[PDB]
RNA sequence: CGCAAGACGGACCAGAGCGAAAGCAUUUGCCAAGAAUGUUUUCAUUAAUCAAGAACGAAAGUCGGAGGUUCGAAGACGAUCAGAUACCGUCGUAGUUCCGACCAUAAACGAUGCCGACCGGCGAUGCGGCGGCGUUAUUCCCAUGACCCGCCGGGCAGCUUCCGGGAAACCAAAGUCUUUGGGUUCCGGGGGGAGUAUGGUUGCAAAGCUGAAACUUAAAGGAAUUGACGGAAGAGCGAUUUUUGUACACACCGCCCGU
């Protein structure tokens, strides 16, 4: 009868400033009838957003959420939300014969942002090794384990958000952790694999204008 | 009616393919998965409970999604393949592959393919049985 | 008969006369 | 008459395997007794490979590939052709069939 | 995009590990227990198997409380069918989950009691110890982790052999048996009647343990061979010398079960 999409507006969705490309799509909306603001529908949508998309030269097997955080004048402003990997990247990185070994921490970021931060590491196979299998002792999996919580607790808590997505975006966490963990027994493809929000800090939208500019 | 965008770039879409051995789910939404577009089913083209799942309806729908979207101003489209999953199968139906292929046909653009299954990590008790379905 | 079945006819014919023998009988 | 040595099952030094549900009719049968295929294939087919190659936005994607463990159960595992009998010599041999070319 | 409840810990996960057996898989902490290895420590026969008597013992089931997501005996329907009271599909009650009391049964199987001695090779694998060129990490150094080459001791198994066994299938034990004796516990005596009746005993119940006879019958049964069928793909005692299954051999037009 009546077309729905006739009462329907563009607007376009910003990503903060940590990444290279800023413009990630645009999205729509029911304009305001009075009953319901346009604004509120906008807010709390979340993107998921691939690295690839964000910057030029990173991996594309590592995804972002984004969640809309205020709305500018046809100008949706997001914030960091979460970080992912893709399926075919897990699914490929477990095989048959090693150890894998994951661990998970809650850290608070100096302002105010709950992290809950989850690793995945495996064994390596020696160059010139002759044993089919290479696993890991019980003790060995915990030492490393607990390295894992130790590393991913120290490199958020001192930091803030934005120094936190800085240290995200190359995973130089993953690798500290790959390097720490040398000695105990070696791991390839040790990788921080998700991070979820837990608690926000009571919204300021002059924190959102610093992060965005 | 729609975006106001150069001829360059490319405005992008999500579509959601649920691909199940009874019926096949052709979904179009916005980056965010909050917006519809158009969502079209096997069942909406072929008047028989048989062909739902057919390659042919997944066809179909998939050419009359693309028309409906290229109306709004939607010129390229990510892609999302999900099965039923959960305690059942986790492989795609027989229409998902007709319908992406129906999709690339009609002028639309493609760009990341991802898996959506969903896994649990365990689950509840499956249905059938001890000695399975018999038949 | 299966051995299984033919056990649990037995059974079954025990309790009944149970049933039917009733010690206060 | 023992058929098999090893009872047609991996057991050995255990007393019981939690049992799992057949892919294809949930028949509950025990871990090491199943079945088990790891299928690594392309999400896309040969002609959808050429047919979305050229419709991708980007330069040489690459791809996703589709992952999944199968169990089958042993009548559903003989009806569907992925494993046949043989012969009472060839019973023994355990090696995986010649796939690499 | 959130919220709530309950149940389960995928992939890693293997002829891998632990436990007396049932059985045991998210992280961390606490508590007690244990095998193996190392030992120029201590006691000095304290040991093996076991009537009586005890602890534990899948699932299902019973009685009280708490929860009830999924699945789901019984049941109500829809199909199929000559007929279905079945297989298939929609719902769905006990139950499936936790706590406290019962129950003591499984193809509870390696269908194979435990302790000790001897009797062929080979390559792996898990734990502990010992030795040794060489690659890697702890920025240097030993030393300790990850690999590599070996040795010893327990452990789960595998391949091979005219060691010898056995009706054979097969077994390094199922060997060291008419060339018959290392110790010891349980237990069988043609097929049915029958694990039935009765007595005793245990239990709330369901049932558990012990357990006949009258009568009836010339076979029942094991392993292997050649055929016939299928809505499946020089060597052996000897018969005998496309794959596979068989309770058929008057050979599926077979055989056979219960009203
Ligand atoms: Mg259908
Ligand atoms: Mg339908
Ligand atoms: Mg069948
Ligand atoms: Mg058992
Ligand atoms: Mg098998
Ligand atoms: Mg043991
Ligand atoms: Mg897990
Ligand atoms: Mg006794
Ligand atoms: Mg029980
Ligand atoms: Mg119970
Ligand atoms: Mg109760
Ligand atoms: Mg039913
Ligand atoms: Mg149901
Ligand atoms: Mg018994
Ligand atoms: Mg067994
Ligand atoms: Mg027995
Ligand atoms: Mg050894
Ligand atoms: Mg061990
Ligand atoms: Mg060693
Ligand atoms: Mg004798
Ligand atoms: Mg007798
Ligand atoms: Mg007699
Ligand atoms: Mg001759
Ligand atoms: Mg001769
Ligand atoms: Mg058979
Ligand atoms: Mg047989
Ligand atoms: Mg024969
Ligand atoms: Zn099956």
């Amino acid at each position: 009868v009546v077309d729905p999409f006739s009462k329907k507006d563009w607007y376009d969705v910003k990503a903060p400033a940590m990444f290279n490309i800023r413009n990630i799509g645009k999205t729509l909306v029911t304009r305001t009838q009075g009953t319901k603001i346009a604004s509120d529908g906008l807010k709390g949508r979340v993107f998921e957003v691939s690295l690839a998309d964000l910057q030029n030269d990173e991996v594309a097997f590592r995804k972002f959420k984004l969640i809309t955080e205020d709305v500018q004048g046809k100008n949706c402003l997001t914030n960091f939300h979460g970080m992912d990997l893709t399926r075919d990247k897990m699914c490929s990185m477990v095989k048959k014969w090693q150890t894998m070994i994951e661990a998970h921490v809650d850290v608070k970021t100096t302002d105010g942002y709950l992290l809950r931060l989850f690793c995945v590491g495996f064994t390596k196979k020696r160059n010139n090794q002759i044993r089919k299998t290479s696993y890991a002792q019980h003790q060995q999996v915990r030492q490393i384990r607990k390295k894992m919580m130790e590393i991913m607790t120290r490199e958020v808590q001192t930091n803030d958000l934005k120094e936190v997505v800085n240290k995200l975006i190359p995973d130089s966490i993953g690798k500290d952790i790959e390097k720490a963990c040398q000695s105990i027994y070696p791991l390839h493809d040790v990788f921080v694999r998700k991070v979820k929000m837990l608690k926000k800090p009571k919204f300021e939208l002059g924190k959102l204008m610093e992060l965005h500019g | 009616l729609g975006p106001q965008v150069a001829e360059g770039e490319n405005v992008f879409g999500v579509c959601h393919i649920f691909a199940s051995f009874n019926d096949t789910f052709v979904h179009v939404t916005d980056l965010s998965g909050k917006e519809t577009i158009c969502r079209v089913t096997g069942g909406m083209k072929v008047k028989a409970d048989r062909d739902e799942s057919s390659p042919y309806a997944a066809m179909l729908a998939a050419q009359d999604v693309a028309q409906r979207c290229k109306e709004l101003g939607i010129t390229a489209l990510h892609i999302k393949l999900r099965a039923t999953g959960g305690n059942r199968t986790k492989t795609p139906g027989p229409g998902a592959q007709s319908a992406l292929r129906a999709l690339a046909r009609s002028g639309m653009k493609i760009g990341r393919i991802e898996d959506v299954t969903p896994i649990p990590s365990d689950s509840t008790r499956r249905k059938g049985g001890r000695r399975g379905r018999r038949l | 008969m299966r051995a299984k079945w033919r056990k649990k006819r037995m059974r079954r014919l025990k309790r009944k006369r149970r049933k039917m023998r009733q010690r206060s009988k | 008459t023992k058929k098999r040595r090893n009872n047609g099952r991996a057991k050995k030094g255990r007393g019981h395997v939690q049992p799992i549900r057949c892919t294809n009719c949930a028949r509950c049968v025990p871990k090491d007794k199943a079945i088990k295929k790891f299928v690594i294939r392309n999400i896309v087919e040969a002609a959808a490979v050429r047919d979305i190659s050229e419709a991708s936005v980007f330069d040489a994607y690459v791809l996703p590939k589709l992952y999944v463990k199968l169990h089958y159960c042993v009548s559903c595992a003989i009806h569907s052709k992925v494993v046949r009998n043989r012969s009472r010599e060839a019973r023994k041999d355990r090696t995986p069939p010649p796939r690499f070319r």
